[PDB]
């Protein structure tokens, strides 16, 4: 059982290995996304400074 | 900022012309003061003319 001992450590190493390479993939998702939605509060702030400006005006 | 108050100085722009103008305006009616006072000394001299011996 000593081989079968240490192919279950085996996956659980490889789940390890998958858990923080998917861990980075997010990461690399969710920085994406924090851009976008950047964008779209630029956007939303953008507005409310247009109104802001024409009020005054 | 640099163009809402860029109208605001044109406002501002705007406000010099107003106080220019006004500075005129006043400057006018007081020539138009001076004018009918000669205007008045005019016909006042008129009224000298219509005698005889201060004419003359």
């Amino acid at each position: 059982s000593q081989s079968q001992g240490i192919q279950q450590l085996l996956q659980a190493e490889k789940r390890a290995a998958e858990k923080v390479a998917d861990a980075r993939k997010r990461k690399a998702r969710r920085l994406k996304q924090a851009k976008e939605e950047a964008q779209m509060e630029v956007e939303q702030y953008r507005r409310e400074r247009e109104q802001e400006f024409q009020s005054k005006q | 900022e640099k163009k809402e108050k860029q109208i605001e100085q044109q406002k501002k722009i705007q406000m010099s012309n107003l106080m220019n103008q006004a500075r005129l305006k006043v400057l006018r009616a007081r020539d138009d003061l001076i004018t009918d006072l000669l205007n008045e000394a005019k016909q006042r001299l008129s009224k000298v003319v219509k005698d005889t011996t201060r004419y003359q």
